[PDB]
């Protein structure tokens, strides 16, 4: 036992020096400080009136607050006896303090985040165990830390820097290494020339210093010095500072490779608090040896490890129940790993009433002891074959326990759906399934592996023969969508270190294991332990994209494909994003590390702040199955930004919804145009606001909207033709940001298919070319409602050999008309071989368009590929040379390409994947492609 | 790592001990003993000279 | 200092070795063997084929009544073939499908096989009950077994992964003895007609004669600029040949204590899998990675005939103890005797 000096509420306020079970329970605990308090309190009619769970014992760790949260926790396991053990404190001090009911500042804030996420935090209808809370619980030193360590001027201004060097056909764009910016000064322009390679402050003391002395001219007050001022795009509010070439902006670049100008204007320093964060008062929240029986005395039997029971695995089912009348059923059992099935157990058919009854036990032939952290006893009920529902339970929960009582679970009717771990929240004419775990009179618990030197591994060091090794590097050097035979299994496994030192087998490597044995993961374990090839590899990007894929729910593979990850830039960052989010729906639990990664990304940059705001949001509000995880770490996320981004986030979200309104009454049937236009002085009546941040565009500010310039189209859905109006006055030109708002199409499709795209170019400019590709941005935000963006003056091309009529009017003059010829043609060429590798190459004008300026981009994204004659003529051999350069440059990334073409087809839409590969097929490819290109003509 | 490389090294060195210890022959008087097993073991060796088919297991009959 | 000068006595020790081989280097065998009548031309016949596994087979071996032979395959089958009836004796099942070998007993009542498994798994043909159980489980190497040869039913040698070899007893389960100091993997070994001593090939570019009395390295051969992937004894016991990933073979004399020949053509590139003498010796049977399967004049070293009979690499060969017929088992899942 051990003595612990207790501080109860009564006054100073009292304290009495008790002792507590070296091996007790939390509980316990507080019911032996109860009643001594009962007993010695001056007013013991305080401690009448109450009981036990209104207090809470906190803890001052280094001035830190810290509660004991879980009530089953081992008492000496409580870190706070081993700081004090540390630190020789004797007696040690926790105190009591009541629970104090919120306030309404609270209340108030957490209806305003449940109205941003579109779902309550707190909704606890449809659970079964507290894995929701603990994770928000648990989530909050992260975020805390994140957000304690970071720049309030750097983040606030966030600049926009990178780190690749240029490509080929930007270089000479840069003349004698220089670049000429305009300024903007009040209406003061002065336009200057700087080296391409200075960074921007360097820049702006420059230009303090060529024209300090006639700074009135310009129109600056003389009083400033040069800390007031910073450069920022006009129109824009991209500042432009750190320590950063001025050739590595994105922005930079865009103007280049566009060609137009470059414009600045000067702009004082956003103030760091406005980005200021809601307090938060939530306070701070073994070994197999110590976790079996074998080795101990019944008396001091406290917990069984999981690893001790040789069982079958049992579980008892009772029946079914369905309120609604919708032949032969039966339940159909089956335990599942990552879409492995590790064993079944169907039961015989039954006849159909709207509630049946079993009440059999199924034994499956896997032991207790060798379940792995994370199995998922899948259960079904089919139909007689055709499959009519199912549902899953996690058979560890998520704190090392196995599951045992009676558990009644909701049915979800009929992919990541199939693999889900939540309960339906239709309690009111859902099938439901109720079953027995058997009991036991100690915590299954399920201790930790210990890292152990693997001389199988170590001194077998000698190369293997030459034979055996081209076999095993002949395995290695398929795709990863190649399934290994039992037999290439057996052979990796044994060799489980000819394959460690090389990171492009781990996908292979770990789809061999076996984990339903246990010294099989064991062995695996002390096999990870050991990773310095893996650790200093090269950080690819389609490696630990099947490490974090379907197949794995590991604790530690996903551990190292993020501990990969943690070196990414901003920007690959940006570019994977979407698929991360489409990822951690495979995840086993709630709490990861992968979301704990999203969440660590999203609190220094407010650019990701915005894509995962929106991309998590379109997920919640269309996909139920996890929303319960997503929502969670989204308002993880939004307690930790700043105030400035709710305040964005808050108008956004108005100006979204009160479109949606607007836009489904419209759709219900001049009459119209008239309606919508009634309609929309009401908005502004409504008070739709004139500024928030366009949802794929987090500089681009939309105004005042111009009712005269929107409309409703001819089209199915008829989507409307808004024109915003700018809400900054540096406005270098007077144009309308425009959008379209369609509904009823699935616009899921059209965003990762431009990720996809987005990719294939940043690909093509890693190798040096420029396709000239217009990657419109699209943001999907519900069920079948979707802002698209605007193509400035854009036309259909079955609107419109007479297309290079058309084309040589327009351009006023032979020399911007060629440049628009080679525009066409290279984005002609780029777009063929990009649709043409995703096998959606067919599809009728009707979703192409041609852009006046010499760009060519298609939509609507729901023979090889369309190069219809029109195209030849306002054309050759740039064209062919383009388009094998290309296509050889595609092809030495097939690897990602493929993950990512897999990765997704699951997650999104309704041997599919089979395509990618007839298509992407050295010279034989290039003769190929070319058959492709020649045929089509 | 000396105890380890040393023991190594005096295991080998051994080792070559061992070898260099035998008496060779002259490679000549190699060459003639193999000639003259062979020059013996020519008729006895099938494989070398073709046996008539009756003699052979495998030609000439199925039932064995 | 006690490692330098060690170190150079044993580099001193070695140019003594090279010297005292080179004195006995007075001609070569293909001079004294100029003379004789060279073999010709060995045109043989594909006499059987032998189907039923269903994979790559990647050992076989004769019984010593040159009729039955084992033969273990990629499949996870060990099958007992009457090689005159082609009927098979016995279709084992294994409990690991990575077999690497078999070894038909001379007394022919045990059967042994192995493989990545890193067990010797001995049975019995002839059990108590007349099925094929397992006697034994002969564990301890910590690598995948490559190869081994019942010396009786109670005694067996086996190699390893480990870069050793080991002599068993069958009965005890025990390593009788253990076969240390190649450099390399152990991938073939060699029992002389005596059984006191066996020659073993390892992938360091080197042989080894081992004494199985005793459990000494006696000789040490090298030449090959490639790992030895097979190595057999000469019929005398006096000279054994390698092949190798090198794509040539080698005799080597253990009296003579080096090399005294030299098998290969520059039109073979791949590297030799197995070999084999005839009764008498005088025809070499190399079987190669391109189908193919080369008789060389060991005396000439002239490439005598050529066995194109398989579609896969030929994996495995051996020679009955009549000399009678020629077996080779390839990763066609077929084996073929040739005569
Ligand atoms: N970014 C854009 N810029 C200009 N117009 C666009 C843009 N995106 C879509 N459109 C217009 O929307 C129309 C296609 O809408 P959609 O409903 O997808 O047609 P459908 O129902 O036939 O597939 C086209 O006529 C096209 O001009």
């Amino acid at each position: 036992l051990i003595p612990i000096e207790f501080v109860l509420p009564t006054s100073t306020p009292e304290t009495a020096l008790l002792h507590v079970a070296g091996h007790g329970n939390v509980e316990q605990m507080k019911a032996q400080v109860w009643l001594r308090a009962l007993e010695t309190s001056v007013s013991a009619d305080f401690y009448h009136r109450l009981g036990p769970d209104h207090f809470l014992l906190l803890y001052q760790k280094k001035g830190q607050w810290y509660e004991i949260y879980d009530k089953y926790q081992v008492v000496q396991t409580l870190d706070c006896l081993r700081y004090w053990k540390v630190l020789h404190r004797s007696p040690g001090q926790i105190h009591v303090v009541q629970r104090h009911a919120p306030s309404e500042e609270t209340l108030a804030f957490q209806r305003q985040l449940n109205a941003l996420i579109g779902y309550d935090v707190t909704d606890v209808s449809n659970v079964h165990d507290d894995e929701l809370e603990f994770t928000r619980r648990r989530l909050v030193t992260p975020r805390m830390a994140e957000v304690a360590g970071r720049d309030p001027k750097l983040y606030a201004m966030h600049p926009w820097v990178t780190s690749k060097p240029l490509p080929e056909y930007l270089l000479k764009k840069i003349t004698n290494n220089c670049v000429f910016i305009v300024i903007h000064r009040s209406t003061t322009s002065q336009t200057i020339k700087v080296s391409a390679d200075d960074t921007p402050g360097t820049i702006l003391q420059s230009f303090f210093t060529k024209m300090a002395k006639k700074k009135s001219l310009m129109d600056i007050p003389e009083s400033q010095n040069e800390r007031d001022f910073v450069l920022r795009v006009c129109g824009r509010d991209e500042y432009l500072v750190g320590e950063t070439p001025i050739k590595n902006f994105q922005w930079v670049r865009q103007c280049l490779k566009n060609g137009e100008e470059i414009h600045l204007v000067l702009d004082t320093p956003p103030d760091p608090a406005l980005d200021e964060v809601r307090k938060e008062e939530w306070p701070l929240v073994g070994y197999h040896e110590q976790l079996t029986i074998h080795g101990k005395d019944h008396e001091s039997v406290f917990t069984v490890s999981l690893w001790d029971c040789d069982r079958k695995f049992r579980v008892k089912i009772r029946g079914i129940d369905i309120p609604v009348l919708p032949l032969t059923v039966f339940v159909e059992a089956n335990i599942q790993y990552g879409q492995q099935v590790l064993c079944q157990r169907r039961t015989s058919p039954k006849p159909f009433t709207e509630e049946v009854l079993w009440n059999v036990w199924l034994e499956f032939s896997i032991k207790i002891k060798d379940l792995p952290k994370g199995a998922l006893l899948n259960l079904q009920i089919y139909c007689g074959a055709q499959l009519l529902y199912y549902v899953n339970l996690l058979l560890i929960d998520h704190r090392f326990l196995l599951r045992h009582g009676e558990y009644v679970l909701h049915m979800w009717q009929l992919n990541a759906d199939k693999l889900t771990s939540a309960t339906n929240p239709d309690k009111e004419n859902s099938m439901s399934i109720s079953i027995l775990l058997d009991n036991y009179c100690h915590p299954i618990a399920l201790p930790k592996h210990r890292p152990t030197p693997d001389p199988e591994g170590d001194r077998v060091r000698a190369e293997m023969p030459n034979q055996l090794r081209k076999q095993l590097e002949a395995i290695i050097a398929t795709d990863p969508l190649n399934p290994l035979t039992a037999e290439d299994k057996e052979l990796l496994w044994h060799f489980r270190y000819e394959s460690l030192k090389d990171p492009k087998a781990y996908p292979k490597l770990f789809s061999s294991v076996k984990w339903g044995q246990q010294e099989i993961v064991a062995k695996t374990y002390q096999l990870l332990a050991k990773r310095e090839v893996w650790d200093q590899s090269a950080l690819d990007v389609g490696l630990t994209m099947q490490l974090l894929d379907c197949n794995f729910s590991d604790e530690n593979v996903r551990a190292i494909a993020v501990q990969k990850l943690e070196s990414l830039e901003d920007d690959d960052v940006l570019h994977y994003l979407l698929q991360l989010v489409q990822a951690v729906k495979f995840e086993p639990y709630h709490d990861s590390a992968l979301a704990r990664f999203l969440l660590k990304r999203g609190l220094r940059n407010k650019r990701i702040g915005h894509f995962l705001f929106w991309f998590l949001r379109s997920e919640i509000a269309q996909s139920r199955h996890y929303q319960q995880r997503f929502a969670v770490i989204l308002e993880a996320y939004l307690r930790g930004c700043g105030t400035a981004m709710l305040h964005d986030f808050t108008q956004q979200v108005q100006v979204i919804d009160m479109l949606q309104k607007v836009t489904i009454d419209i759709k219900s049937l001049s009459q119209v145009i008239s309606q919508l236009k009634q309609k929309l002085e009401n908005l502004q009546n409504l008070n739709l606001p004139q500024s928030f941040r366009v949802p794929y565009d987090p500089g681009l500010k939309a105004g005042a909207l111009v009712i005269e310039k929107c409309k409703v189209m001819a089209s199915k859905k008829k989507p409307l033709w808004l024109e915003f109006k700018c809400a900054d006055p540096t406005a270098l030109s007077n144009e309308t940001i425009g959008i379209i708002f369609k509904h009823g199409d699935d616009l899921r499709q059209d965003m990762l298919i431009l990720q996809i795209l987005r990719i294939m170019e940043s690909i093509w400019e890693t190798e040096s070319l420029d396709l000239c590709l217009l990657p419109y941005g699209c943001i999907s935000t519900g069920d079948k409602i979707g802002m698209i963006e605007i193509v400035k003056d854009a036309t259909t091309i079955a609107k419109i050999e007479v297309l290079s009529h058309w084309l040589k009017e327009k351009c006023p003059i032979e020399e911007k008309f060629q440049a628009a010829v080679e525009r066409f043609v290279y984005s002609c060429a780029g777009y063929c071989v990009a649709t043409f590798v995703l096998g959606i190459g067919d599809r009728h004008n009707d979703n192409i368009m041609i852009s006046e300026t010499g760009n060519l981009f298609h939509i609507d994204f729901g023979v090889p590929f369309v190069l219809t004659p029109d195209f030849l003529f306002v054309m050759f051999q740039k064209f062919q040379d383009v388009c094998v350069k290309a296509y050889l440059a595609l092809r030495h990334h097939t690897n990602l390409l493929i993950i990512l073409f897999s990765m997704m087809l699951m997650t999104g839409m309704p041997e599919d994947i089979e395509y990618i590969r007839d298509a992407l097929t050295e010279e034989d490819a290039k003769k190929y492609f070319l058959d492709q290109i020649e045929v089509c003509r | 790592n000396n105890t380890a490389s040393i023991a190594q090294a005096r295991k080998l060195v051994e080792q070559l001990k061992m070898e260099a210890n035998i008496d060779r022959i002259k490679v000549s008087k190699a060459a003639a003993d193999l000639m003259a097993y062979c020059e013996a073991h020519a008729k006895e060796d099938p494989l070398l000279t073709p046996v008539p088919a009756s003699e052979n297991p495998f030609r000439e009959k199925k039932f064995f | 200092s006690e490692l330098d000068q060690l170190r150079q006595e044993a580099e001193q020790l070695k140019n003594q070795i090279r010297d005292a081989r080179k004195a006995c280097a007075d001609a070569t065998l293909s001079q004294i063997t100029n003379n004789i009548d060279p073999v010709g031309r060995i045109q043989m016949r594909t006499r059987r084929t032998l189907r039923g596994h269903l994979a790559k087979i990647y050992a076989m071996h004769w019984g010593t009544d040159s009729r039955l032979l084992v033969s273990a395959s990629q499949d996870g089958k060990l099958i007992i073939w009457d090689s005159y009836t082609t009927n098979k004796v016995h279709a084992i099942p294994l409990r690991s499908s990575w077999v690497m070998t078999c070894a038909y007993a001379p007394s022919g009542n045990y059967v042994a096989c192995g493989g990545l498994d890193n067990i010797c798994s001995i049975y019995n043909l002839k059990t108590r009950e007349g099925n094929v159980r397992v006697s034994r489980e002969l564990a301890g190497h910590t690598g995948y077994l490559s190869c081994c040869r019942f010396l009786d039913d109670n005694q067996i040698v086996t190699s390893s992964g480990d870069t050793t070899c080991a002599l068993w007893d069958i009965e005890t389960g025990q390593q009788t003895t253990t076969f240390t100091g190649h450099t390399g993997d152990v991938m073939s070994l060699s029992l002389a007609p005596d059984t006191r001593l066996f020659v073993s090939g390892a992938c360091d570019a080197s042989a080894k004669l081992w004494d199985v009395r005793e459990g000494m390295c006696r000789q040490t051969f090298t030449g090959h600029e490639s790992d030895i992937n097979a190595i057999c004894f000469f019929p005398n016991g006096n000279a054994f040949a390698t092949g190798s990933d090198d794509a040539t073979c080698r005799l080597f004399d253990l009296r003579a204590d080096q090399e005294l020949m030299t098998y290969s053509h520059d039109n073979i590139i791949c590297g030799i899998t197995s070999v084999s003498f005839s009764k008498s010796g005088r025809l070499l049977l190399a079987g190669y990675d391109d189908f193919n399967c080369n008789v060389w004049d060991a005396l000439k070293a002239d490439r005598a005939g050529v066995l194109a009979g398989h579609d896969n690499r030929v994996s495995c060969l051996g020679v009955t103890d009549d000399g009678m017929a020629v077996a080779t088992g390839s990763w066609d899942s077929f084996l073929k005797i040739w005569n």
